[PDB]
């Protein structure tokens, strides 16, 4: 509820800004930022066929998206950032998933940021 | 039959990436009618560039056509098809004139036509 | 289908609105920039005629700003927009300078480019030709102190001897409807002619040092004048390009509305035909 | 019924040159609107000057306009119609201002109106 509510706001705001302002080449800085966040949002929401993702690892990718950890990474590489991250999240971070599994609750933000920052050490950018 | 199991990964990636370039070209056709070609940039310039060539290279001289038109026909293997469209999408042959890609079988035949037109 | 044409009409109507609004704001900047230029035009007329008549008296024609130097390297100032939709304003001047340099000598060592504007810098970087100096995102009202820094740098390059000849490639404002690409040699300076009337500097100082003050000041003021006409003609070029683009958007909207009306009326007449066919069949 | 024989190859050829002149004017004013008059050479400039004369001389003065505006009216036979337009198409009469042609019967009526006007 916390992460998906803000994601709706972000994507609605860029839906309108892109509907008209994408045709012109150069815009205002703050709009170029909101266009970048919307493009990454739609690329991070692309998915494969007959491969359901458990809710525990959905909230951790949407949280990584909304809190803006994906600015450094290019738009083409994201479907690989997901792929290499979910493997890392089963190699490390099992307690996070366990708290989410039964509590239905977001883990402590210090430890969640520590987890995502370590993965961003491992992942190799094109 | 389009499905990575049925066709294999090399063939699938190409079917979807080609459909992706032609769908973007439909979007650019409207805005260039208002602003012109001179206003597009980067990823929009190269889509119109490659979507013209791809749209022509999907045309082929049929072996039954020789009665409607003087031409000889062709048969193209799947591998030559998937390599050909890959090569157009990579852009290795981008210098050849867009006239050459019409009613043709393989990329070697396109190079031969473009040579006779002075490349 | 009917719901296919409506989306195209709606999207074009939004782009038409964006283009009309940008026409309004470009008109406002055009009228101001032309007034500003006319404000500095009496300064240019006054300075040109005093600097010439003072420069004639005991100022030798071998002076570094006036004498030729055997040409090895030439500097190319190129004045360009920072933002698009300017019709062909940038492309006609970039293409003119690009062909001029390559078809006079494509040798990479002899030319040296100085570009004012992001789309100019972008083209030159793809071509790879070097850019000795650069400045971008100038305010739509440019003031002398801003372009004094680059003007003093570029003339500093000519004065210290790193260049032997210097050129400028600015679009020029002839009319609201149409504007011209133009070319001028910046240095060396050869407008010299007989005085007819003479006004004398102070008797004690050697006039050549005074020339080193006053004539570089004029060459800078000539750069600034060219930039004022360049920015005014840019706002004219964008105003006319945006106006024509609005005309193209309006025409397209008309054709689409005619087809949408025909499609809806065809659907309604089919519906009415079904109502009649049901009414007699029962 | 504008068949070249039926009208007469002289009436046919004059009529086609009038239609060609107005069609070129129709495109040429779009070129003036997008580029300018000063963007066009001398002959095109003469075609726009002639097209203004043609459009105004095609207007006529008639009896129903006695109630509306009180001008008396005019009558023209077809041989006079073709004669007068042939002389305008050569263009020697172009010295009379465009204002003179506004509503007239015969080219001789244009002559009477122009000199008197000033």
């Amino acid at each position: 509820k916390k992460v998906a509510g803000t994601l709706r706001l972000d994507l609605a705001a860029y839906r309108e800004l892109e509907a008209f302002a994408q045709f012109g080449s150069d815009l205002d800085k703050a709009t170029q930022a909101k266009l970048a966040r919307g493009a990454r949002t739609v690329e991070v929401l692309k998915q494969d066929l007959h491969q359901p993702i458990p809710v525990e690892k959905q909230v951790l990718i949407i949280y990584a998206l909304t809190r803006g950890f994906l600015d450094d990474i290019p738009v083409e590489d994201v479907r690989r950032f997901e792929k290499e991250f979910y493997l890392f999240l089963d190699q490390n971070g099992q307690h996070l998933l366990e708290h989410i599994r039964t509590t239905k609750d977001l883990p402590n933000e210090d430890d969640l940021n520590k987890a995502i920052e370590a993965f961003k050490k491992t992942f190799v950018v094109s | 039959a389009l499905a990575p199991e049925i066709v294999g990964e090399e063939h699938y990636q190409v079917a979807r990436k080609v459909q992706q370039t032609l769908q973007r070209y439909k979007e650019l056709q409207d805005i260039i009618a208002i602003l012109g070609m001179d206003e597009l940039s980067d990823e929009d310039k190269l889509v119109v560039h490659r979507a013209r060539r791809i749209q022509f290279f999907l045309s082929q001289n049929f072996h039954v056509a020789e009665q409607f038109t003087g031409q000889p026909g062709s048969y193209v293997p799947v591998k030559e098809t998937v390599r050909g469209f890959k090569e157009i999408l990579e852009g290795k042959y981008d210098h050849l004139p867009e006239d050459a890609f019409r009613l043709v079988g393989r990329i070697e035949e396109v190079v031969e036509k473009a040579k006779a037109m002075g490349v | 289908s009917l719901r296919d044409i409506k989306t195209r009409i709606n999207a074009t109507k939004k782009t038409s609105q964006i283009t009309k609004a940008m026409e309004m704001v470009s008109t406002s900047k055009l009228n101001r920039a032309e007034q500003n230029a006319k404000s500095f035009v009496p300064y240019m007329e006054k300075i040109q005629e005093v600097v010439a008549n003072v420069a004639l008296g005991a100022g030798g024609a071998s002076h570094p700003m006036l004498v030729s130097r055997p040409v090895k390297k030439t500097g190319y100032l190129v004045i360009t927009s920072d933002r698009g939709l300017a019709g062909a304003y940038n492309s006609n001047v970039l293409r003119l300078v690009y062909q001029t340099i390559q078809k006079r000598h494509a040798c990479p060592d002899e030319y040296a480019i100085i570009v004012i504007g992001r789309v100019g810098l972008s083209f030159f970087r793809k071509r790879n030709m070097p850019v000795i100096l650069d400045i971008t995102r100038l305010p739509d009202q440019p003031s002398f102190a801003d372009i004094k820094e680059i003007a003093r740098k570029t003339v500093g390059l000519f004065a210290d001897g790193t260049f032997d000849e210097l050129y400028m490639y600015y679009n020029h404002y002839v009319s609201a409807i149409q504007q011209e690409v133009t070319e001028r040699k910046l240095l060396p300076l050869t407008d010299l002619a007989e005085n007819k009337q003479r006004t004398v500097y102070e008797f004690e100082p050697s006039q050549e040092e005074c020339l080193d003050v006053l004539l570089p000041q004029y060459a800078e003021s000539l750069i600034y004048g060219a930039l004022l006409d360049a920015k005014a003609s840019e706002h004219a070029a964008r105003m006319t390009a945006m106006k024509n683009a609005t005309d193209n958007a309006n025409e397209l909207i008309r054709t689409l509305t005619l087809s949408y009306n025909r499609a809806r009326q065809a659907a309604i007449t089919q519906e009415i035909t079904e109502i009649v066919a049901g009414a007699n069949a029962l």
